[PDB]
């Protein structure tokens, strides 16, 4: 029981009551996330896209987490040329649980 | 109230500190560049001279003078 879906320019593979970190969405912490846009349903039978986004899959998830990603520092100097810079990034993330696979 | 006095925006500069740090911006020689002769401490030549050549008032002419009635 997994599926595989688009949801922020990524595909990612879940599976039935896994959660999966991925792109953040303008999205209530709370409230059930519909991806329609899914790319392969599999079971012990396998069905493939003849085109694109199935023909009535869908993804149900719920949001989790909406926090942010870890510290990472991006340093750049240049050698022998008197430059460096300091800077500083935290990507956000909004964490979902993935309940229910469609057909 | 006397801790919530505040100047005026714009008011002050904060100055500028050659020589601190490299994301200060003009450190290193603070904005006076390479060697030279305005690199070194006390440099620079003084007013008018034209690095050998003749100044102006120099290679201009004198002319007229001063009269005494015109400070009365």
């Amino acid at each position: 029981m997994y599926a595989v879906f688009q949801s922020g320019g990524k595909q990612h593979r879940v599976s039935e009551g896994q959660t999966v970190r991925l792109e953040k969405l303008d999205i209530a912490t709370g409230e059930t996330v519909e991806f329609a846009e899914v790319l392969m349903i599999a079971n012990g039978e396998e069905v493939k896209i003849g085109v694109p986004f199935v023909d009535g899959g869908v993804i149900k998830a719920e949001v989790v987490a909406h926090g942010r990603g870890e510290k990472v520092k991006i340093v750049k100097f240049r050698r022998r040329k008197h430059y460096r810079k300091q800077q500083g990034h935290r990507q956000w993330f909004t964490d979902v649980k993935i309940t229910g696979i469609s057909a | 109230r006397l801790n919530t006095l505040s100047p005026a925006e714009g008011s002050k500069k904060a100055g500028k500190r050659l020589g601190r740090g490299i994301g200060s911006g003009l450190g290193k020689t603070g904005g006076r560049g390479h060697k030279g002769q305005k690199s070194r401490s006390g440099g620079g030549v003084r007013r008018g001279f034209e690095g050998g050549q003749m100044p102006l008032y120099r290679r201009l002419p004198k002319f007229g003078f001063t009269s005494r009635k015109a400070a009365i």
